[PDB]
């Protein structure tokens, strides 16, 4: 369960809410939620958004059109899924359509990380053929701002930067090894480069989480070494001898 | 206050009728003469559109003057410094944004 | 990289401005921009211009029409990128979508050369299937003028950095200043930023060319200093005394 | 009751129509005068949608003021408590709900 | 100056509504005569479309003549030179363009 990764999308599972609490605070949580077994497919929401016309005479450049953002919908969210009509969860599916109050449901992807939206069943289909499973196809309008996975990340940035050096001599034809700890109390998120500081006596390579050094010409050469937009930095000073 | 600051998006409508005096003499034959002793005065069908929170600054300054008073603008039209007086305009509320419609009369007082 | 030449496209990066100043002024530079990792697919907006009537009753050969170039607009650029949600660049993006408002953001091929438009989201969604990565997929809106790659057409390369220092003591109460000779032949379009080492002896202020070293404590620190994405660094070295 | 406790539609009109006193004649010189003192008390042209049940209760406080007796209100646009009445509020019922459109004109007394 | 020297869109009215003198009671003999001697001058309903900063030398030009004080102008129409006044010209100020917006009477004086 990495989040920080692409992920198949195999494993994704689908709840709707049926407590009284608060869906959107703990979905993670999976107490009060009546799963939807056997989906067949499913489509998310479209997070789109209507433009409002930016353009004033008085404005100069008028060569342009301009535009601004305006309100926001949350889209429909689509699935279809094994038609099992003594299955408690399509019961309580047919009822929530006939019903029509704006409920939540969730969805839960193989990351640990869920995507919680609140709306109304607009449609409800099915469809029959021999030799293929009869499939019930649903259809939720969703109403107001949803609660998308990224709502629930965190970012740690303890100031944990350190650096080690290899500090010892290196010789033509060899390499030496730079590390860099990304622990500000372990929980890290951000991104380093490190580079020489002449690039005439030695060369660097960022990979791995390390850096190769290289030392193509012998003399003091010096490696700055600055984590994400300059946060912090450190500097190593490498040696490399004629033998 | 005495300027007005806020920009008109869409193209205004700027209507001239000078006053003029008319005699209609026979066949086809005619006498026209200027009326008045200054110029035309001008008038800008103007709208603007505002987020929900500067419509209350909007309307404050338009009825700070009331249909009387008189205040300064500048028309993208010939870009000359005029003065104004607005007597009508009419709000309409959206969700997020304020369209306002007004008829600005340069006077020239 | 051979913008007199076609190129094959493999390697293009799309960015999207964090920084303050003005992103036309110089593109090309990566120092406050973030990177959106596993780029699926890209099209970038089309720059297009509605028409105006110009024939007239008064001119001769009305049997062809006429007409005239309207106001132009800077289209739609639209990418579809693996999903990611607990890493930096796509929690920004949601922030960006929800804020609503008109962020910069380039797009960077294999030639040296870059597109940087003005827009906000317009769209987010996502794809969800077995046996396939999760993709959010994105639809900005352009504002105003783009600065299309072909606004850039001199770019005299620098390739070349020194820094002198003042590499002297520092008393409490009292700043230093560093000089950066940046000047291949003296033509550059290019910056640089520079940072401490340490934070704590002393600290650095950068603004115009002007690199101000205040020695908050006594010791030896060291101020890397870093131009552009990284091709080009170097290391000062300023003594502090305690009186 | 003295409180008009229900939400109105997005779409909702601001008409201001400031009362002054002004002399003209043909197109010479013109003088205005601010009139009365309570300036302008302007317009609200206000739109609803209630359930097919709410009608009634919503029908029974307008018919209840009854064009007299204002009430007090707060309206979206500058968020201040002022006294309106209305006088028309006609109604369309659909299957499920209903839409009143109303006019409030703004009181003193 | 004394001819309007712009160019015309195509789509361009011209009424005609010639001033004769008519006799009938109810539904009875009917007369007609000629009435005057200069027949029906017409009348051109014309819009132009212009860029933003010929805007100010068309409306100088129009306010200058200002209501009285025909022009010379070659209609499309007839190719025929003719003399004619304009007494409204209101204008519509797009983001590039201005159209206007006139009327054209046809004179003999």
């Amino acid at each position: 369960p990495n989040p920080t990764m692409p992920v198949k999308g195999a494993g994704t599972t689908l709840w709707v809410y049926k407590g009284s609490g608060d869906p959107y605070a703990n979905p993670l949580s999976d107490v009060d939620w009546s799963r939807l077994a056997k989906v067949k497919d499913l489509t998310p929401g479209e997070l789109t958004a209507e433009s409002y016309d930016d353009s004033y005479l008085d404005d100069e450049d008028a060569d342009w059109t301009a535009t601004g953002q305006g309100q926001k919908s949350a889209g429909d969210t689509s699935f279809t899924l094994a038609w099992m009509p003594g299955e408690q969860g399509q019961q309580a599916l047919l009822a929530w359509f006939n019903e029509g109050d704006t409920r939540a449901y969730k969805i839960r992807f193989p990351n640990g990380t869920v995507d919680v939206f609140r709306g109304w069943v607009s449609s409800i289909g099915k469809a029959v053929t021999a030799k293929e499973v009869i499939t019930r196809t649903v259809k939720v309008t969703n109403v107001g701002r949803p609660s998308m996975a990224e709502d629930r990340s965190t970012v740690t940035a303890a100031t944990g930067m350190t650096v080690t050096p290899a500090s010892t001599s290196v010789v033509k034809g060899q390499s030496t090894t730079l590390t860099v700890a990304f622990q500000p109390e372990g929980v890290t998120d951000k991104s380093f480069r490190a580079v020489s500081a002449d690039k005439t006596k030695a060369t660097v390579s960022v990979s791995g989480m390390t850096i190769t050094v290289n030392g193509v010409a012998a003399g003091k050469v010096n490696i700055p070494v600055v984590s994400g937009n300059g946060e912090f930095a450190a500097v190593a000073e490498i040696t490399v001898t004629a033998s | 206050m005495k300027t007005f600051r806020w920009k008109v998006k869409p193209g205004m409508d700027v209507a001239s009728v000078p006053s003029v005096r008319k005699v209609r003499f026979g066949d086809g034959y005619s006498q026209r003469a200027p009326a008045g002793l200054n110029a035309n005065l001008k008038t800008y069908s103007v709208t603007l559109s505002v987020p929900r929170e500067e419509a209350t600054v909007l309307e404050s300054f338009l009825e700070e003057h009331g249909g009387w008073k008189s205040f300064l603008w500048t028309p993208p039209y010939e870009w000359r410094q005029i003065k104004v007086t607005c007597a009508k305009w009419s709000s309409r509320v959206s969700m997020l944004r304020v369209e306002f419609s007004a008829e600005f009369e340069q006077v020239v007082n």
